[PDB]
């Protein structure tokens, strides 16, 4: 006979979830593996000769990269040395100054400072990832995506996720040869949300620098790399085609950011007996020594890989610290499906929201979890009440705002009404009123009316095709009715031209004012200082929906 | 040598920073996208624009951020399909060692990008020794 | 036990077959798929969907790679038609085409909990329809946002004991189907 | 024309929960309020004259309380004149030990302390919780009830409830006249889950007492503080009459706690125009002053006030860390419903959860919900395995460890059994074996035959009429043959003779090892320091079911 | 409106009366409880069921305490039966008897949002059968685990508002009819 | 006096809590129970043993929590059945002054209750002027 208690646990969301027990020799273990190696350094005449256990003879292409340009030679033996646990004690430490931690952790091996910070729990974690986000300002950045390649219903959201406050979004194709269109669309819509707003679009990474080389983006951040040489050659790249990559964003004047997280490489087939924690270190040491500003980790697209495993959430949030702590942009995750419990993804969320990182998600998605095509982020668009409910109860900033319907409506409406102009001028497949009215009051692609993809297919083939460029798109809106948009459109372009926003956590204010951790220096120094929610930012969070005045 | 006190330079030193072709970021205006005064050509952040971007982040204490400024820098020079081929030609087991030598003395000869030149011998000579030159797979 | 090694695969002269390029334990350590469909009937569908368009089916393994990109460039290197159709155990699934990157395709099928016997087929008649020439509409999208939380890890472990059968260097072998 | 977008987010459970502007004048605001009193004391010749503003002259008899008993005087000028912002940095700061920190907290005012607590983000003060929590061992209190008080029910639950790890358990009447059945059965199945657990029957004041005087219960926490004189009055109390009470159930050799929340006063009618958060300060200064050794607070029962508010949810742990901050044991609530929403409860649970308190809820329902008698609890039955599952995924000790069927249906039918002796030899209204089998399986009431309330009732109010006691339990156990039941039913009353488990956090656990904050001391100095989850404990937690062996 | 104080309310006589307390705002500041119901369909039903079962129903308006454990226990000083239903506006009711402590009671009905009239003319009923010292079986009890979540902040407010009409000292108000 | 080294008493010092009856907890024996050589009062706690918590307390930091236990140890001398009823002649509006005043008197010279006799007669003053006397409401 059953017990009727365990029957009802039995029917749980939560048991659904994918667990595992610990698989140490293959890696299928979040952190704080036996196999993990003993931090190490040795240097012989400006070389190193031996990196975490291995002897340079032994040294893969990541050995290779990281030891030459990923650690501070001139420091590694003197912070070696130093107790990794009173060095953890810093990171935590209200007291001891960012720039104090940033010269030790930067001259830090990857399995030193994994050794650091596992010692560290959840709260201690927080504690210091407040401190250690490069940014004072916290942000949040979105996915725009949905399961047609709708570019009117793209355009729409897009302009309600810029409203709802994200300062970054991401489209990303159901159909790849769509991907002008979104793009195009992504970035419309996000200029009439708030102009200012940085897009991107998620592809292949020959195909995504083009795009990106014609003008329809503003960054790009899922220029993936990882933790074994083996992974990393399936990954169809190596530390230096990353690394000329990132250079070469940079030399169009692109913002980017590389994209790791933990539980790729045995998702991947080869974790070479590490950690997830472990490997994922070695990513960020990738990054560093690529000399690009910022990553996208925590897991991300694998969550479902240190998430069946003990201390897997807790895992994630490490590399996130060790992100942060190495002096780099985070872009912390909280983007992608791991689980069917609404608890448990909401205690994965506030290792993030609760401390602030640089964008406390990369990836919440700003249309329903149907039209997500990540695959599901961790939270959708019917989450957005509860969201601005918990920035309220716990007076946290996380990056978003309540907001009105008719607001919502006519910002909508206008990102549909300009894109509709803008594939008239370009001579694109029609965008009908009946379409525009559809995006101003949809909730997803469900909403939406069919197009006809075979004519849109063909004619963003043709964009890509004939070097159809950004200048095309602010003409159309220019000779369309919409010189406002232009304008916004044309600033967003002037912006690649001044290198400005190519620095760490660089995101565009106001009257594109570019706010990054050079001039937005995070300087906390304990409770009553750093970034605190407050004024009319409190005010404006405060005003949730339903929120009836007592008198 | 700029530093960080001169960022943001759009707001410090807008000067500093005038085109491919001499244009400023003033003359970027509808009008002169309009009139094709200015195109995508015109649009293009220069060498000079990302070095002050490199001695910013240097001052700002991030070395690597400014050896990727200077790396990309000198590739401001390399037209976009050249650009394509040689990221794809880093990528495994697309190229045989000489025809990576080949990039590299190309880089050098024909655009100055002496450190990204570097850069490509060193993964060539690395390609060699960990095998992901064509035909290693 | 239902294929059988027949020597190194060899070019394709005509553009008159898609190869099926499955990997190194396709149909040997490992039987059926994620969901636990057989890689016989997974097989027997893709051939006949090929077939059905007047199309030969060529199947090989490979071993260079276990990742499904990788598997379906070794097949559209010696596919007569350049068309190539890449299968992991656990069902993952790309169609690929000689000239494309190795992480670009002309279609793919990232949720292999997803797909059913009568997916398969399709995808086999998509790649003949490419082979010809024609430009197929392409098989409708499915997605599901529990997917990975319900099967990322299987996914990941299945993909792990694939993985020990690869090896470096080794051309593809021409299958004999049962 | 609505917005389809909109039409989802109203449909949402959250917007069906209860929010309020602000109300200063009326005390409806969490704390921060303009209102509450600047921080100020004088003292003349060791008697307080001025505190928080207010002369002596003018004292309430809450001022009179906390002035004579409540704070340490002789470092209160001291305190007072240190700044409220470095005192924050010194409660969050891991190199701040706790016991030179409560030489001073315990000399702040009402007013000084709130002022320090409120310098805080919810980050750090949980960062100041985990080293404040007097035991440096946390625990767990759960639920114990059934909408029709069904005695062999809660004898199973009890039992299951402690096999899964709670410390303490509390039951409570549906009818008010079934209390002492209650309490007999929430003793013996608490002892045949695991001996030591305390059980408590909350009820009106002066029945609590008396069903301690007779033995059927082990500690009482129900003990009610208000922080206003009309709302304490409306409780129909005092602080003297409570803190009479409080050593009344000392001189029994009963250990208790007091109970208050934020919010009270406000739901009471009678907010003096305070913040809740300054209110409930004065009502754990009232439990101080009393010589009371814990409190349970976090809003509490009046969970729907705070949170309807801006920062309710932060305000509730910052009451909670004054409380730990004051050397009180905290059982820090996580106890009663106050939204629709899973996200929701979950980001107000793990507050406490996450850096873990004396009790991380002060009643957990160990019942489904529907059976729950306090109107509901933040957690019920059907969140175990979420519980057990994000206790593994953060490496954090909630209390609780996953359990198979096989045991707890065991050990609920050997509780229903005994249960079954106990009426026998007392002559209690028969214990069918019908419903010993039911409620060996049962997940609630519903799954339980219906009994005569009229012939229970009868017998429940004679044990107290004709002062029936636990030795009439402890025989009827050994006579129906259990024996070690009996014997550890012995053993709670023995620990009563002691007077060890009376001490600030006590506990029982293993062989009858009292387990408090006077031998079980936090010492925690920040990372690898202080009560760490690991070893056999950790291996316990892992142990989720569903985890799948991976080769 | 509906309710007039007809003087300060005096001392029972007969043990077979059940006074009514009201609360100092119940018809006047407020006139319907936290869900809507109005309050004289509340007098209504209380007073039906008490005279239904054959007891006379007296009622009087309570002014030293909006607590409504006092203000019944106020009336069950004067119910020459010694039984009294204490009623706030937000709707929250109590059975009281002499010789209980204020935080005791003969029934409690601690959710005001789960109360019906049907409910309500149960505890008049109730009330009548206990002044006539019958031991009723108990009213049905009402739990629902939202209640609070929807309705505690509101009845906050509603306690708040009826509240300022509390007049210490003040004696119970006897009150007339429709 | 007692230490927080003496703590716990049932595992350090156990013959310490040796009850006024005189026999150890080792006593409190089911068998015992049953041939009723111990019953209900021999599990009551003795002031003795509350005197050696409250030091221990006090050694422990906890002056207060020190207090209330020798407040207790006062009170194991009164009935159940008077400790109810001073505890309910401290609630509000149940009392005159008077009355309360001779509860302390009774505190004091029957029981010798001296601090609880103080704590009382403080009640009683403080009530007069907050007005929580009887007819005060
Ligand atoms: C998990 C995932 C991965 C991860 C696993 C890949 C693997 N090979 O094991 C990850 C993050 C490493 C990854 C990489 C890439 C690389 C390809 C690398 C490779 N060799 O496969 C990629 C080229 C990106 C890049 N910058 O290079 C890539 C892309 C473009 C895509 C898209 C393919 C479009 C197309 N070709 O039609 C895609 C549909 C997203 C999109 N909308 O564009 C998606 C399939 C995109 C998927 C979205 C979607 N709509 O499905 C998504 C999010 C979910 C798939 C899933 O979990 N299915 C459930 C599972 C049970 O079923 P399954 O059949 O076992 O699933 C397998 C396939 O999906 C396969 N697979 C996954 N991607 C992919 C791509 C190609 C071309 C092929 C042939 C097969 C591919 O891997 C899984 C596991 O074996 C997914 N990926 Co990848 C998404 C990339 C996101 C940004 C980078 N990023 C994010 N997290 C991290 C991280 N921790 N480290 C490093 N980088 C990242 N991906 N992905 N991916
Ligand atoms: C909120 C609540 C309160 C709080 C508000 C009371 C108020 N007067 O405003 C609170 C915590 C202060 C409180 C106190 C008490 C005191 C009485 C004080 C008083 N004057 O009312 C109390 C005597 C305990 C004590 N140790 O003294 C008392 C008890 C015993 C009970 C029970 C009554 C049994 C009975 N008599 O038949 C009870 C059924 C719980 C139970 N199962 O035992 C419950 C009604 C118990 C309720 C459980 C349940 N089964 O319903 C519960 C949990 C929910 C009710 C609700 O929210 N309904 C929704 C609301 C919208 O409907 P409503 O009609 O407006 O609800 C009102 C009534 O419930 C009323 N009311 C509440 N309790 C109560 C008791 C009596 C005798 C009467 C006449 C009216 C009472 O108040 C609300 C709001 O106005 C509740 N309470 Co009180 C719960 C005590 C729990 C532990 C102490 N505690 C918990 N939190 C805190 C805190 N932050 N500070 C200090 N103490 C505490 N309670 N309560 N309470
Ligand atoms: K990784
Ligand atoms: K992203
Ligand atoms: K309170
Ligand atoms: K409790």
């Amino acid at each position: 006979m059953r017990s009727k208690r365990f029957e009802a646990l039995a029917k749980r969301p939560v048991n659904q979830d994918g667990f595992v027990k610990e698989w140490i020799e293959e890696g299928f273990i979040a952190m704080e593996s036996p196999n993990d190696p003993k931090p190490s350094i040795k240097i012989v005449n400006g070389a190193v000769t031996e990196l975490d256990g291995k002897p340079v003879s032994d040294f893969d292409l990541i050995d290779h990269f990281i030891a030459r340009y990923g650690i501070n030679l001139n420091r590694a033996e003197e912070v070696m040395a130093m107790d990794s646990v009173k060095l953890a004690n810093m990171l935590c430490d209200p007291n001891v100054k960012r720039s104090e931690i940033v010269p030790l952790t930067t001259a830090m091996t990857p399995a030193k400072i994994v050794e650091v910070v596992s010692h560290m729990n959840v709260v201690e974690m927080m504690m210091a990832m407040q401190k250690m986000r490069a940014r004072r300002t916290p942000s949040q950045q979105a996915h725009v995506t949905n399961v047609k390649d709708n570019p009117v219903q793209i355009a729409a959201d897009a302009a309600e996720g810029a409203w709802r406050g994200f300062d970054e979004q991401e489209t990303t194709v159901a159909v790849a040869r769509y991907a002008p269109f979104n793009a195009i669309a992504l970035l419309v819509g996000s200029q009439v949300g708030r102009p200012g707003v940085l897009t991107q679009c998620s592809l292949e990474e020959a195909t995504e620098l083009k795009l990106g080389m014609l003008g329809h983006t503003c960054y790009a951040e899922t220029i993936s790399v990882y933790g074994t040489e083996p992974v990393f050659t399936d990954g169809d790249d190596t530390p230096w085609s990353k690394g000329f990559l990132a250079s070469s964003y940079a030399s169009r004047g692109l913002k980017m950011r590389f994209t790791s997280g933990s539980g790729s490489e045995v998702q991947m087939g080869y974790a070479e007996g590490k950690s997830m924690l472990y490997l994922e270190a070695r990513c960020i040491y990738i990054t560093k020594a690529a000399g690009v500003q910022g990553l996208q980790n925590g897991s991300v697209s694998c969550i479902g890989v240190p998430s069946a495993v003990p201390s897997g959430i807790r895992a994630v949030l490490a590399e996130n610290l060790i992100c942060s702590s190495l002096d780099l942009e985070c872009a912390s995750s909280n983007d992608q499906t791991f689980t069917h419990s609404d608890m448990r993804r909401t205690a994965r969320l506030l290792m993030q929201f609760l401390p602030g990182t640089d964008f406390i998600s990369s990836g919440y998605s700003a249309v329903p979890n149907y039209d997500n095509m990540f695959a599901g982020s961790n939270e959708d668009a019917e989450d957005f009440d509860d969201y601005n409910v918990i920035q309220r109860d716990l007076k946290v900033d996380g990056g978003l705002r309540p907001v009105r319907e008719e607001d919502v409506i006519a910002i909508r409406n206008k990102a549909a009404r300009a894109l509709q102009a803008v594939f008239a001028g370009m001579g694109l497949p029609p965008i009908t009123d009946e379409e525009v009215e559809a995006a101003t009051y949809a909730h997803g692609s469900k909403d939406m009316p069919e197009r006809n993809i075979v004519e849109d297919i063909k004619f963003a083939q043709e964009i890509i095709n004939k070097n159809r460029n950004g200048l095309e798109v602010v003409k159309a809106l220019a000779q369309g009715g919409f010189t406002d948009v232009a304008q916004d459109m044309l600033n967003i372009q002037k912006a690649k031209l001044t290198g400005d926003y190519l620095h760490t956590s660089a995101i565009i204010v106001g009257d594109g004012q570019v706010l990054s951790a050079v001039n937005d220096v995070n300087d906390y120094a304990g409770p009553a200082t750093g970034y605190r929610l407050q004024g009319e930012r409190w005010e404006e969070i405060k005003n949730i929906p339903g929120a009836l005045d007592p008198n | 040598s700029a530093r960080v006190s001169d960022y943001p330079l759009a707001n410090k030193h807008p000067e500093w920073v005038k085109t491919a072709t001499n244009k400023t970021l003033d003359d970027f205006t509808l009008e002169n996208v309009l009139s094709n005064k200015v195109t995508a050509q015109d649009m293009r952040i220069t060498p000079e624009t990302l070095r002050l971007q490199a001695s910013i982040a240097k001052d700002a204490g991030r070395d690597r951020l400014a050896m990727n400024f200077e790396r990309a820098a000198e590739l401001t020079a390399v037209p976009d399909d050249r650009i394509l081929e040689i990221y794809n030609a880093l990528r495994p087991y697309r190229s045989t060692k000489e025809e990576l030598l080949a990039i590299a003395d190309d880089l050098e000869s024909r655009y100055q990008a002496k450190i990204c030149a570097a850069f490509v011998r060193e993964a060539a000579t690395l390609y060699v020794e960990r095998k992901k030159l064509k035909g290693d797979d | 036990g239902f294929l059988t090694e027949v020597g190194e695969a060899r070019q394709g002269t005509q553009q008159d077959e898609v190869i099926i390029a499955v990997g190194p334990a396709f149909g040997l350590a490992q039987t059926v798929n994620i969901v636990g469909i057989p890689h016989k009937s997974i097989l027997r569908e893709v051939i006949a969907g090929i077939e059905e368009e007047g199309i030969k089916a060529r199947v090989i393994r490979c071993f260079k790679s276990s990742d499904v990109a990788f598997v379906a460039v070794e097949g559209n290197r010696l596919s007569g038609s350049g068309i190539s159709i890449g299968i992991q155990s656990k069902g993952t699934t790309v169609i690929h085409q000689q000239g494309l990157p190795p992480l670009s395709n002309l279609e793919l099928f990232p949720q292999a909990p997803l797909l059913t016997l009568e997916t398969y087929r399709q995808i086999g008649k998509n790649a003949a329809r490419y082979a010809k020439r024609e430009s197929p509409q392409p098989v409708p999208t499915l997605n599901d946002q529990m997917a990975r939380p319900k099967y990322q890890a299987k996914s990941a472990i299945l993909h792990i004991k694939e993985t020990k059968y690869v090896v470096t260097g080794k051309n593809p072998q021409e299958l004999r189907v049962a």
